[PDB]
């Protein structure tokens, strides 16, 4: 947030509403919503951009992803994910033993095939939790399968 | 010398050394009651054998009987008495062949080898990108100064 | 040990200090990191630079105002008081005969041990543009200390909003042998041991895993059959959306 | 290191060695006698007068020939049988360190109670005993095969030599190598 004075003046001269998303008013609704029109003084309507130079946009894309434990992805987190890949396999049995209980009890209960049962989706919702869950578990264990070894000689 | 000699006891000089130095050893009469010596010989007997194969474990991982019954100055049915109460009493534990006459380690495989041994070989490339990164400016010290 | 965490803050200000006062290769802009080195972790959450002066006809000239250097120290404590002085961060790529002899100069108002830093702005090979270290003596000895950045919750994710694999693992694995491989060769003909110890330690440490080989494979089998179960859910689900593609197909041609 | 300091004239220095060379004799840790030919020593010292162990010792680690050593010296090291036991220890370490990588191509670490009699000039009861002696001193780790007559030492002890670990390196580099024009331009060209 910001705040500029106008008082008398400041008029005749370029457009200053013009440039981002200004001319406003729609019910009482903007930004916070306790200004409507004066906000502190005249509305400024603040405007944030940034810009950066070349060097400083190569920074922050490589170096910043989730944590460093870059420039070898191999051994730093090998150990650590494969002590816990014998919990790992017991915790994703579970996932599978509740996916086909909900879609067996989905097809079991309806005989209609209409919408009495406010389902409006219904099967998406389950059908992903199945599907994307699933998509989540087997890639991990085949993207990092491939570099828990490595080993060759 | 005696609390060292355990670990490397080969049990080849134990009949030479309390020959020539007893003082507490084969003959006290000293705070020790009895009819002769005889209690001497068999209570350190028992307690050298034991610390044998206890370092045995530790070095020799595959041994063949027939040479262990030589290094505990025993017999076929003098070995399997003492190693019968180290392994029943939770002590430590071994391997014994009567027909193959095979003594192993017995190495555990419950640690369910990569998913747990695999922490020897995490510190062996920790120490590779660390070491050279900083030879790399050392180096260019003095070649260039 | 002990662990040196360089905050985004203090990254980026160095970055600063040299576009604006036009250094080019010919002048390093030196800079005192902010902190404290009392705990284990080392964090810097301050930076700013000094109005130095390279000279590269005598290693022994250097222009640094010492008053500048309490001032401000003592000036910004009413932002936040865990500012103290714990070392000082410089630029350039390499390590002239002009660090060492400044290295002693804020040991006097430092307590523990100072923190050296080398911000490089071109990042030329690998990762780690800004490299830290350590001056200790017992002849000075330099030890490198891992290079952590770690950032408050308002920092890191204010990151996140100004930029709105395996294969680069390999690249840079690969280099690492070209890059030790010149260094023993250079080396050799520089004597003509004990820093080629070092590195004959960690090199030493199918060759020792054919014990294991057979228990790897084993292993395996056992993941590759997790994969086989998710692979066939999957698979039960093309079926289900061919079946259901054919309901939408149906409603067409009645309707 | 020391270039200023400790300012040394030619008879200190040859009773300096002397305590530098006696400690090396029993000593069976941190390399050998080569160590303090290392530094500007045997060639600021005599090399007669006792002053020769350093030669005579070096090769006597290789060869393994205790006649040379023992007819140029007195009775005075001579009559205790520790010295001849250590002598032992680190003839047989120059080999036992080859078992990884050192010089050796392949690289697979196995030892035979046959291999390990002809280098150390024992026979094959003398060598079990004194690869356990090594291990029990804190020079070495591992275990003992004797089922299958196989040796597992784990690398403890250190060594100043290089130069034969440069082509052995070349061959993790050039293996690797073949795997990033096949296996790793077939992932980025997908």
């Amino acid at each position: 947030d910001a705040f500029r004075l106008i008082d008398t003046g400041a008029l005749i001269n370029n457009l200053e509403p013009r440039q981002t998303t200004s001319n406003t008013g729609l019910l009482n609704k903007a930004n916070i919503q306790a200004l409507i029109h004066g906000l502190n003084r005249h509305y400024y309507s603040l405007n944030i951009d940034y810009h950066k130079t070349a060097k400083e946009t190569k920074m922050l894309m490589n170096l910043h992803k989730e944590q460093w434990q870059s420039g070898l992805k191999m051994y730093d987190y090998e150990e650590k994910e494969e002590s816990n890949l014998a919990a790992t396999k017991s915790m994703v049995k579970i996932a599978e033993q509740y996916s086909k209980r909900i879609e067996e009890e989905k097809e079991l209960t309806e005989e209609e095939l209409k919408t009495r049962y406010v389902g409006r989706q219904d099967p998406k919702k389950h059908l992903s939790e199945t599907a994307d869950e699933t998509l989540e578990n087997n890639i991990v264990s085949v993207l990092t399968a491939g570099v828990n070894s490595v080993a060759i000689k | 010398s005696l609390v060292k000699l355990f670990t490397t006891n080969e049990l080849m000089r134990w009949p030479i050394v309390q020959k020539t130095y007893e003082p507490v050893l084969n003959e006290d009469d000293l705070a020790f009651g009895g009819e002769a010596n005889k209690h001497h010989w068999e209570d350190l007997q028992k307690r050298v054998i034991e610390h044998n194969l206890r370092v045995i474990s530790e070095y020799y991982s595959r041994i063949t009987l027939l040479r262990l019954n030589e290094l505990l100055d025993l017999t076929e049915s003098q070995t399997e008495t003492y190693i019968s109460d180290l392994v029943n009493q939770g002590i430590i534990y071994a391997k014994v062949n009567r027909p193959a006459k095979i003594v192993n380690f017995e190495k555990p495989k419950n640690s369910s080898q990569l998913l747990n041994e695999w922490s020897h070989n995490v510190d062996e490339l920790l120490e590779h990108i660390e070491t050279i990164g900083h030879l790399i400016t050392k180096e260019e010290i003095m070649h260039g100064l | 040990h002990e662990k040196v965490t360089i905050a985004p803050l203090v990254l980026l200000s160095a970055l600063d200090h040299y576009e604006r006062t036009q250094t080019k290769e010919n002048k390093r802009c030196v800079g005192v990191i902010l902190g404290d080195a009392n705990s284990s972790t080392i964090r810097v959450t301050n930076s700013f630079a000094l109005p130095f002066e390279e000279d590269e006809k005598n290693s022994d000239v250097w222009f640094l105002d010492h008053n500048y250097i309490e001032n401000m120290n003592e000036m910004c404590k009413k932002i936040n008081a865990k500012e103290k002085l714990i070392g000082w961060y410089h630029s350039g790529p390499k390590l002239r005969a002009s660090d060492l002899k400044i290295n002693e100069l804020f040991k006097k108002y430092t307590q523990n041990n100072p923190l050296l830093l080398i911000v490089d702005v071109k990042q030329q090979g690998v990762g780690l543009p800004t490299d830290a270290y350590v001056a200790i003596e017992q002849e000075k000895t330099f030890l490198h200390l891992p290079c952590t950045i770690e950032a408050e919750e308002a920092e890191e994710i204010g990151v996140e909003h100004l930029l709105r694999i395996r294969l680069t693992n390999q690249l840079k694995s690969l280099k690492g042998l070209q890059s030790k491989l010149k260094d023993v060769v250079e080396y050799l003909d520089k004597v003509i041991h004990t820093i080629l110890g070092k590195l004959q330690d960690v090199f030493n440490l199918n060759n020792l895993q054919k014990a294991l080989t057979v228990k790897t494979n084993d292993e395996l089998m056992v993941i590759y059959i997790s994969n086989l179960v998710r692979s066939i859910i999957a698979f039960d689900d093309l079926i289900e959306n061919k079946i259901q593609n054919k309901k939408i197909q149906e409603q067409r041609v009645k309707d | 290191t020391l270039e200023p300091s400790t300012s040394i004239t030619l008879a200190e220095r040859q009773q300096l060695a002397y305590d530098l060379s006696i400690s090396a004799l029993l000593g069976d840790k941190i390399y050998n006698f080569g160590e303090l030919l290392h530094h500007p020593i045997m060639e600021t010292i005599v090399n007669d007068s006792n002053y020769d162990w350093l030669f005579q010792l070096l090769n006597a680690l290789t060869v393994g020939d205790f006649d040379k050593f023992d007819s140029l010296i007195k009775v005075q090291i001579s009559k205790i049988p520790i010295l001849a036991q250590h002598e032992s220890f680190l003839r047989q370490k120059i080999c036992l360190m080859t078992l990884i990588e050192t010089v050796f191509v392949k690289n697979i670490r196995m030892l035979s109670f046959e291999d390990i009699s002809k280098a150390t000039h024992l026979p094959k009861d003398n060598v079990e005993h004194l690869v356990m002696r090594a291990i029990s001193l804190g020079l070495l780790k591992g275990s003992i095969d004797q089922v299958n007559e196989l040796v597992t030492i784990s690398w403890v002890q250190p060594r100043i030599i290089s130069g034969d670990q440069i082509t052995k390196m070349k061959d993790r580099l050039v293996e690797w190598n073949d795997q990033v024009e096949k296996l790793g331009k077939k992932m980025e060209a997908r």
